[PDB]
């Protein structure tokens, strides 16, 4: 298939939608690692493997300020925390488990919400 | 070498 919708339709509609995916992600039993900032100064690899590290510790603060109230806008930083953290974290030891679960659970919401449209 | 995710490098 080939369509790539990713249309949030209404901005406000996304505000509470991303708040929905996040609200369950913030209280997720595996989002603990995503609730903190990396080093951004002594963390080798970033600024190269982690284009947009991001993290609920600082990202969740935007949903309150409507800094990511759209399609890829919010999914970019969130999907980034999942795809960039896995770009280095073990393929399945301690970090992958969270990025795997969170990426799996929030999917049903962003997919039904109209974020992944896949 | 790749990401790090460790303690704070004390310089």
């Amino acid at each position: 298939g080939s369509h790539m919708s990713k249309e949030p339709r209404d901005p406000d509609q996304l505000y509470s939608t991303l708040k929905s995916i996040l609200q369950q992600v913030k209280s997720h039993q595996s989002a603990w690692p995503f609730m903190e900032p990396v080093k951004r100064t002594e963390a080798p690899g970033y600024y190269e493997v982690i284009r947009f590290p991001m993290d609920l510790k600082t990202m969740s603060e935007r949903l309150k300020n409507r800094y990511y109230v759209s399609k890829k806008l919010f999914m970019a930083d969130l999907q980034r925390v999942f795809t960039n953290c896995k770009e280095y974290n073990p393929p399945e030891s301690e970090y992958y488990k969270c990025a795997n679960i969170l990426e799996k659970f929030f999917f049903s919401k962003i997919k039904e919400a109209g974020l992944i449209d896949k | 070498s790749y990401g790090r995710k460790k303690r704070r490098q004390r310089c």
